[PDB]
């Protein structure tokens, strides 16, 4: 129909603006912060994708959980997650954020950050390289590109 | 065998005093900093065009795991569980039995890719080059359990990447 | 009249942009947020130094207000008196600054 | 017809502020041995459009405001004062040609701290209020040397008329008789707009605003940056004006103001931040004594040389 | 044997000291250029 075409083009517009202007808040927990700092370094350069370097946690669009989540900091992670405006996304970077990793059987480690926050992209590695993290960010952009918020709103 | 950083007593003749005061009043080192930043403005940047251009890797690179095969179709894993005894993360779960022709073969070969520390002790502990840690690093998933590989996923990674894995092992095996 | 139209246009554009910023994303039916700082709940401690730099601003801005007719005052016929009083005003501003210095008024915001 | 002239002033201000963000990210990219944005548009040209559409559909941050009214008025006042600083600017003819355009700009820039102060008090955070008081004290501090340097330079102009300041500089740029006033002016206007190395709002006040109103504060701040570079260009680097071809002056002051805005972008990618007391020390103990001494010199100097400029 | 080794004469010399090349005029010359710019502006 006509309105279906309108909500299709508006979904394309707002998904374009949301994937082409991702603002990340990176939790620099552990060694994966070093490789995020390489994904911001000149070779890979997140900023040329519109992915800025270190937005504040209240204007950021995606939370990159880069490192080991312990039991002592998991409520702070959930607090920063709850304080993000929607649409908010979570990239889990590295094995400790994904599933506990090398500290999986530890007494003081949350076995994956997905016990705490809903995770969109799981980026595997110890650490995953800056190229692999940039792959995960572009896969997040492709996930945003196929969102159907207004088409489902029009069909409800 | 040692040196003194910042132990320079400055000169007090009118030449050096007026040099330091001209540096204070005319901002010489600030223009030196602006000159260095302006020098990098006209350099060619170091940015590669990902995904079209790729970062350089070596044949030793430790990425996604793969169970290999001999050059007849027979799989190399003879169910010996050295890769899970050596595994620092206990990411490898192995269960075995004799199959229908009497070969010592696995039925369960799981790797939890979210426990794995990607250190490659499994490929260097493997006596028959069955488990390798191949060159794929672009395998991010959208769900946690898609990073929980069974034997089918790992043998499919072997069949998927063997044309590359065999050449990397061919380039590196005389260092091993 | 052109200036009043210009001021009204700029205020109307600013109010239109502020209304779009405060009401266009309100139409998002996202979610109700449950339970929406370095100091927790302590009172704001009064800083004497912030008030001191504000009053020093106010007094030197008054001395600036005395200095502001100088591009018109250079046109006078009584130039010796004008030059003496101009140098005396800038000198009294400098004496205010020197007294603010030497009695430790410019400290920890120097 | 005058309304068309007001629109052709205020809409290209917004467009140049929109693309100044792209120029900042690109110039800071290449000065950091990387690139700036080049994926979202052809050569990155659609990055500010994408970012504006992103911010205007982001969730409102929904703060508990102390005063609702001042929380609304601080972006309104910031944008209104950011737009009204352009109307006496002679390029080569201003929108509002007035006899006291310099003093008008100094007044409307003195009024700009109420937006910072009202945004700081209208937030319930005491930390945001402390940051707002620091930013207001910083800005009102450097307004002192703005006023005195500006007075000392206009002692060579004869009036507060901005259009007379082009006639003043037809034989020489006014930076040649007044380069120490120029360099202290340039650092003081760098400290007016909370711009690096004087950006203690980013170093560890409007953090409770949603993405829309924070974008409005951001664009008012960049309108102030472009405007103060244009005002510094007219004030110290006055271009040639042929009255039969005004576009010569317009192209010339545009090139000079673009170079000066890039010079702001080039300062912010070169130096670390001051500590708060260090730029207070820079104002009250370095810039203000030389500013007063040069004010005495530029009072007494047209009298001792017989170079008093005309009143009209 | 075949092994990663330095070449037969070794490598060349590698610089490792501070090299800040001391550019610019003297302070006398910098105040001279500044005062000359002031005098040209005043004239
Ligand atoms: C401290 C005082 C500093 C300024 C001293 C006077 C400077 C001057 O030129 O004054 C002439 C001026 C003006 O004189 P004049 O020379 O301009 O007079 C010409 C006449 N008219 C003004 C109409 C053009 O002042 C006086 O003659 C009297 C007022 C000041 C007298 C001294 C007051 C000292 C107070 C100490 C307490
Ligand atoms: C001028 C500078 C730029 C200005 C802003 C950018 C220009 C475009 C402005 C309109 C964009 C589309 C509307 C805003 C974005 C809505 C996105 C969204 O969340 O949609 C889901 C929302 C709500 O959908 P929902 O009902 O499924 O709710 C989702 C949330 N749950 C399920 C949890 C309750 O859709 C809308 O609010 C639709 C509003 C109208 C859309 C446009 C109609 C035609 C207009 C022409
Ligand atoms: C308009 C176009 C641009 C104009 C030029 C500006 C472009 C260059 C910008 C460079 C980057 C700057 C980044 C921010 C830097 C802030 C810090 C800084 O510089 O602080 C200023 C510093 C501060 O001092 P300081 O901190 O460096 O030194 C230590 C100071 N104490 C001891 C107090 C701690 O210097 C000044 O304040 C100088 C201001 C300008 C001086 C002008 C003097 C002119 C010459 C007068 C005559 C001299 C001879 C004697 C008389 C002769 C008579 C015949
Ligand atoms: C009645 C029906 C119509 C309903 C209303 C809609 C009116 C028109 C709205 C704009 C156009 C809508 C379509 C949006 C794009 C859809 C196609 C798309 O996504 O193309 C992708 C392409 C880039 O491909 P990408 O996926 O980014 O690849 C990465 C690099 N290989 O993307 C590109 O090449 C760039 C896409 C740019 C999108 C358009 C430009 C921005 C929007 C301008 C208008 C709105 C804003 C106006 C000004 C705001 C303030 C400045
Ligand atoms: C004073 C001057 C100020 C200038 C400000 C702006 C500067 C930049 C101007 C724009 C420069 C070019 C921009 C091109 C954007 C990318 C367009 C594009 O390629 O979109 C492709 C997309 C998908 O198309 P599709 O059919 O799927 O393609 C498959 C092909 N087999 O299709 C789409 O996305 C749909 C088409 C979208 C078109 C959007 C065009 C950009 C609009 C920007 C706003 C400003 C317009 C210019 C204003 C000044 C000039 C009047
Ligand atoms: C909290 C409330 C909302 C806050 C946001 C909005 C308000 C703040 C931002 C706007 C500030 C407005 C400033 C208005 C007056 C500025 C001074 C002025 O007009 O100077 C220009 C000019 C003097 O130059 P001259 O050349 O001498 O005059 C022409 C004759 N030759 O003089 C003229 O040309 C005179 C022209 C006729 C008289 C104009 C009177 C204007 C209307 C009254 C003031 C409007 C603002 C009131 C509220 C201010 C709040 C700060
Ligand atoms: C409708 C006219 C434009 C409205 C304002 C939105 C676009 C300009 C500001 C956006 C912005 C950009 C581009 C930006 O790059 C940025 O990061 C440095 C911001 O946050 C501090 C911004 O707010
Ligand atoms: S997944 Fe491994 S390398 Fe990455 S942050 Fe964790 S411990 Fe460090
Ligand atoms: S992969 Fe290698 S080390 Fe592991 S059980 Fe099989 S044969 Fe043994
Ligand atoms: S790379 Fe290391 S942690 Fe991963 S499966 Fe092999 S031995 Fe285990």
């Amino acid at each position: 129909s006509r309105g279906e075409y309108v909500v299709a083009k508006l979904d394309d517009l707002i998904n374009w603006a949301r994937r082409s202007s991702l603002w990340p808040m990176t939790f620099g927990l552990a060694c994966c912060a070093v490789e995020m700092m390489h994904m911001a370094a000149p070779r890979y350069d997140m900023d040329r994708f519109g992915v800025v370097f270190r937005a504040s946690p209240r204007q950021s669009d995606v939370m990159i959980v880069a490192g080991t989540l312990t039991n002592k900091m998991a409520p702070a992670l959930r607090k920063v997650y709850d304080q993000m405006p929607e649409p908010r996304y979570v990239v889990s970077m590295g094995s400790c954020a994904n599933g506990g990793g090398y500290y999986h059987y530890s007494y003081s480690v949350v076995r994956g950050c997905d016990r705490i926050v809903p995770v969109d992209i799981y980026v595997p590695g110890c650490p995953p390289t800056a190229e692999a993290l940039l792959y995960g960010i572009l896969q997040l952009q492709k996930k945003i590109k196929r969102e159907k918020r207004l088409r489902i709103w029009y069909r409800r | 065998t040692y040196k003194y950083v910042n132990l320079r007593e400055p000169s007090m003749d009118m030449k050096s005093v007026t040099d330091r005061a001209a540096q204070t009043l005319l901002w010489t080192e600030l223009i030196r900093g602006l000159g260095m930043t302006l020098s990098y403005l006209f350099r060619e940047p170091a940015t590669i065009n990902y995904p079209f251009e790729k970062g350089p890797l070596s044949p030793r690179f430790r990425g996604e795991h793969a169970l290999r095969r001999y050059p007849s179709g027979e799989e190399r894993c003879i169910a010996c569980k050295l890769c899970e005894a050596v595994c620092p993360a206990q990411a490898i779960t192995i269960e075995a039995e004799p199959r229908a022709d009497g070969s010592r073969r696995t039925t369960r070969y799981d790797i939890d890719m979210t426990k794995c520390i990607y250190c490659g002790f499994c490929q260097e502990a493997c006596p028959v080059d069955a488990i390798v840690e191949g060159p794929n690093f672009e395998f991010s998933t959208e769900t946690h359990e898609e990073l929980l590989y069974n034997k089918e996923k790992l043998l499919n990674n072997g069949d998927k990447w063997e044309a590359e894995i065999a050449a990397n092992i061919q380039a590196d095996y005389l260092y091993r | 009249m052109n200036l009043m139209i210009t001021l009204l246009t700029n205020f109307t554009l600013a109010t239109l942009l502020v209304t779009i910023a405060f009401w266009l994303p309100q139409l998002n039916v996202y979610s109700e947020k449950t339970s929406p700082d370095p100091m927790g709940s302590a009172r704001l401690p009064f800083s004497m130094k912030f008030f001191l730099v504000a009053i020093t601003f106010l007094l030197f801005d008054l001395e600036i207000a005395l200095l502001l007719p100088l591009p018109w005052a250079s046109q006078t016929t009584n130039l010796n008196t004008m030059l003496t009083m101009a140098l005396l005003l800038i000198f009294l501003l400098a004496v205010s600054l020197a007294y603010e210095w030497t009695q430790k008024g410019l400290e920890w915001t120097e | 017809m005058f309304m068309i002239n007001v629109l052709t002033l205020i809409i290209p201000i917004l467009l140049a502020v929109a693309f100044l963000t792209l120029v900042e990210r690109k110039v800071l990219g290449y000065m950091q041995f990387r690139k700036g944005p080049n994926v979202v548009g052809p050569y990155g040209l659609l990055q500010p459009i994408a970012d504006a559409i992103k911010l205007f559909i982001k969730e409102p941050l929904r703060p508990a405001t102390s005063s609702i009214s001042m929380f609304i008025l601080a972006p309104i006042l910031a944008l209104t004062l950011a737009l009204t600083m352009w109307i006496p600017l002679p390029m080569p003819y201003p929108l509002i040609n007035m006899n006291l355009g310099v003093l008008f700009m100094l007044a409307m820039s003195s009024l700009a701290v109420y937006s910072i102060l009202w945004s700081g008090w209208a937030s319930n955070s005491k930390y945001a209020l402390i940051g707002a008081l620091r930013a207001v004290a910083q800005t009102i501090s450097y307004e002192v040397t703005l006023a005195i340097i500006l007075l000392s330079v206009l002692l060579m102009n004869g009036s507060f008329t901005l259009s007379t300041l082009i006639i003043t500089q037809e034989q020489v740029w006014l930076i040649f008789p007044a380069w120490p006033l120029a360099m202290m002016w340039f650092i003081s206007t760098l400290a007016e707009t909370n711009r690096a190395p004087f950006d203690l709002t980013e170093g560890e006040f409007n953090v409770e605003y949603a993405a829309g109103p924070f974008a409005l504060f951001f664009m008012a701040e960049y309108a102030n940056i472009i405007m103060m570079n244009i005002f510094t260009t007219t004030l110290f680097l006055g271009a040639f004006h042929n009255p039969y071809m005004p576009e010569l002056y317009t192209i010339n002051f545009t090139i000079k103001s673009l170079l000066l805005s890039i010079t702001f972008l080039w300062i912010r990618a070169s130096y670390p931040r001051f500590r708060y007391d260090q730029l207070m020390h820079l104002l009250w103990k370095n810039f203000l004594p030389l500013t007063l001494a040069l004010c005495m010199w530029h009072v007494s100097l047209p009298i001792l040389l017989s170079s008093i400029p005309p009143q009209t | 044997v075949k092994q990663d080794m330095p070449p037969v004469g070794g490598y060349g010399p590698i610089d490792y000291k501070r090299n800040l090349p001391r550019r610019g005029l003297s302070g006398y010359s910098m105040f001279a250029v500044g005062i000359g710019a002031l005098l040209f502006g005043y004239w």
